[PDB]
């Protein structure tokens, strides 16, 4: 039988108004006997009708990969609705029902701190620029690096990890030439997330 | 005080004929304050002739669209300095700190153009089987209650179509 | 048909000479029909003979869980030696076999830099003391804090994030109060590893 | 240079008869050299007579228990300050910062004892189904290149036959 996987919209889709925010409704194991399959969306129990089903997609191992895309609004997800999709296909008993929302919890602004490579680290090649971003819920985030205005790639952020206070917190290491850092070169941490001003905040480190 | 945008694109995208493609604007805002805004997100579109050696933009006519000058550019028929028509554009209000520009979406329009398209809660725009018929100037301009925040432009085009833009700026 | 799992000892218990690190064959779902379970134990394909099976539990699900437990040698666990248990039962048309070892890859010894909180952060309740252990291979380790020689609990460590470089890195923050930081106490990270000389070594972090 | 030893661990192990458990020593060996050594983790057992108040560890004597005093010390039948037979020993030969003592596990060794035994690559002891036969004072030494670097006692027994044990140490 066809299995369901529903899929939340990029943070970033959500926390930029120059984004579109989308629900992902995947059915896997589709047969060749029975490709067809319909699709029920409902926010709050409200069937809605603007999904539309991505082109189908050979799997090559027996059978196929059928889409649904919803588009969200950033207001409703950012709010707590719940967007839940039904698939119904011949070759399944009774129809599956999947449901994602944003995680429930009271929302709590991220504290960052920008950490400078550590005296000891001076004898390598390259430096480790830190950035702490603590004290934030949910875990749905952002974390970049750039210098003057030009974005920095070099860098590896950890997963949300859950603090003792119910809050969630990471960090995030940029490694840079040591060059580039006793030349007094300023970086950026930038962070996105819906309790900052904006759903944004960047900070700045320098020698 | 106010409110900050910044946006971010390449000044240009080549593509060959049946190819599906998209934009890739990024926009950022920053609400200074908590005072409530309304915020416009348009896309114009300016026509390149063949016989253009490059397309000029009169930015500070974008500010003044109204004004003679920029009524009737000097460039003409290379010029991109006022409009008529607007393309698409995706309207948001009632926003604010707390109530950031996705949230307080609103309202969308778009002109009828075999092949464009709104890439479903986004800025960007999607060109499906793309022809020469979509080739052309394009600009991004964002307003904050009426008044231009930020903009940028792409030219969208097959090579054989391209035509470099030059912005015509102050001192 | 029951299935089987195969667990490496625990990295402090291979990098203590003071503790014994054990390989585990799990099995599960065994039947209360026939819970006659057999193991067969091997290292570098030499059967050996010192294992023993700690005493079946009855998991309330229809089924049992049966274990075995081989003692190893440090030596010959951080020197890449291979432990196959095989599990052989009535309801196993043929016996099952896992394979476990260290993680192959030279080993790369860790660098450990103590970080103290961002001048921001000393206007909040509670300072973050952080300590980036980074460089390292494989990825089993065990990172803590203390001070005066007493264990401080109140950390959370990232799990280890794979570098672009093949090492493995990862931050550990403690979280203490400004009181403390401020008079000058010490605090330290302690981080133990195969690579390290002697699997130890401490950082401290003060004014 | 050489080798620093740390011994870490409970002064007391209170038991019931028919308990299992084991010690909780902790032992770090640091080299601070690339010089190779060897090394005995060495288990003493001393009897605790009944009639002793407490027992007397003489410090200074575990460094030399064959002089005159060690050999036969003042407070006699509740002093700890020689032996004779070693309870166990767990050796390490070859041993260096590069092949750190777990590497260099070598040999082991343990007397006869009812319920005794290594719990398994382990310096600690393991008691099952513990008796009053158990009970006594415990010495866990650590030797470097056949030199005490790092010492530590035990008291494990019952509740009844336990007798405090104090340090009789130099100024
Ligand atoms: C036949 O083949 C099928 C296809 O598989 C192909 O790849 C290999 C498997 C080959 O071996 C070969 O077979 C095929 O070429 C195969 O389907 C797979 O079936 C799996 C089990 O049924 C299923 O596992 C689940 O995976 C979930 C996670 O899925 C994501 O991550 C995987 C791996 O990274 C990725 O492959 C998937 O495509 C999913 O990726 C996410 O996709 C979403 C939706 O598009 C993305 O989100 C949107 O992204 C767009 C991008 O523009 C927008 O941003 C939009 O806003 C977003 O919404 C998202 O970004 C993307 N993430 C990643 C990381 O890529 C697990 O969640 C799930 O596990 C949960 O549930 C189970 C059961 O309840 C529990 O056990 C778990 O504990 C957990 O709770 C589960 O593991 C695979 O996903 C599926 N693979 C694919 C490609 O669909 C099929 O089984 C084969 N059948 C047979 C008989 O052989
Ligand atoms: C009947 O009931 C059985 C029990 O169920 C009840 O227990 C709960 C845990 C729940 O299961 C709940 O439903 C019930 O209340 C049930 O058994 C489970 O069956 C699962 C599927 O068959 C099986 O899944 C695998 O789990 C692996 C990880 O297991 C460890 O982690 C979990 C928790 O994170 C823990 O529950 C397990 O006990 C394992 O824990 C590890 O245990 C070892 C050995 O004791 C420890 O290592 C030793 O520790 C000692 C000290 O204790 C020494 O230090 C020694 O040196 C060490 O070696 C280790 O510390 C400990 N770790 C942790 C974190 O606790 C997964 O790895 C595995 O995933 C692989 O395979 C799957 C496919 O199966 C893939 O999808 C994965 O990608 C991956 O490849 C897999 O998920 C559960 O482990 C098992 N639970 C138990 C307790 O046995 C049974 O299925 C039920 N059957 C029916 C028909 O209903």
């Amino acid at each position: 039988g066809p299995s369901v996987f529903l899929f939340p919209p990029k943070p970033k889709d959500t926390l930029m108004i120059s984004r579109t925010p989308e629900v992902t409704c995947v059915v896997v194991d589709v047969s060749h006997e029975d490709p067809e399959v319909k699709f029920n969306w409902y926010v709050d129990g409200v069937e809605v009708h603007n999904a539309k089903t991505k082109p189908r997609e050979e799997q090559y191992n027996s059978t196929y990969r059928v889409v649904s895309v919803l588009t969200v609004l950033h207001q409703d997800w950012l709010n707590g609705k719940e967007y839940k999709c039904k698939v119904s296909n011949k070759a399944l008993p009774a129809p599956i029902e999947k449901t994602i929302s944003k995680a429930k919890g009271q929302p709590r602004e991220p504290q960052v701190y920008t950490l400078p490579p550590s005296r000891e680290e001076m004898t390598k090649n390259q430096v480790s620029l830190t950035c702490l971003v603590k004290g934030f819920y949910p875990s749905d985030i952002a974390v970049e690096w750039e210098s003057n205005g030009q974005p920095e790639n070099n860098y590896k952020t950890t997963p949300p990890v859950l603090d003792s206070d119910g809050s969630f917190f990471l960090y995030s290491k940029l490694t840079v030439d040591k060059s580039r850092w006793q030349q007094g070169n300023v970086f950026s941490c930038s962070v996105m997330h819906e309790a900052l001003h904006n759903h944004y905040t960047q900070k700045s480190l320098s020698l | 005080r106010g409110v900050t945008v910044r946006m971010e694109t390449p000044e240009a995208i080549l593509f060959s004929p049946g190819e599906t493609f998209s934009t890739n604007v990024s926009i950022h805002a920053i609400a200074h304050d908590d005072q409530t805004y309304s915020m416009d997100v348009v896309w114009l579109r300016f026509d390149v002739p063949t016989s253009c050696a490059e397309m000029r933009i009169y930015e500070s006519c974008l500010y003044h669209p109204q004004l003679p000058e920029c009524l009737s550019p000097a460039d003409a028929p290379c010029a991109a300095s006022t409009w008529t028509s607007r393309l698409a554009v995706r309207s948001y209000a009632g926003c604010s700190r707390t109530n950031p520009p996705p949230r307080c979406s609103a309202e969308a329009h778009m002109e009828p153009v075999p092949g464009l398209a709104w890439q479903a809660a986004s800025v960007n725009l999607e060109f499906r089987d793309a022809s020469p018929q979509h080739s052309g100037l394009y600009l991004c301009v964002v307003y904050v209650n009426d008044h231009i925040h930020a903009w940028g432009h792409i030219t969208i085009s097959t090579a054989a179509q391209y035509r470099n833009a030059v912005v015509e700026q102050p001192l």
